[PDB]
């Protein structure tokens, strides 16, 4: 699952 | 249903799909101070404002 465009994790 | 956030720079990222956002939101990535917004709201609003003003985020999945 991608994490969000423009956050990390 | 489009939904936007900024990222830490500022940048609006979106538009993202409701299963998208809370996705996102379950798994931690969101703290409560994130900015976001769909494209017919009047203005961002932190997560955390969203919350004390409707009791819930609109992109909550449920019953």
């Amino acid at each position: 699952s991608r994490p969000p465009p423009g956050l990390t994790g | 249903q489009k939904w936007y956030y900024k990222d830490p720079q500022g940048e609006i990222q979106g538009p993202f799909n409701n299963q998208e956002m809370a996705e996102w939101f379950q798994a931690g990535y969101f703290t409560m101070s994130l900015l976001v917004k769909r494209a017919c709201d009047e203005s961002f609003q932190p997560l955390g404002d969203i919350m004390k003003m409707w009791g819930r985020v609109p992109f909550s999945p449920g019953p």
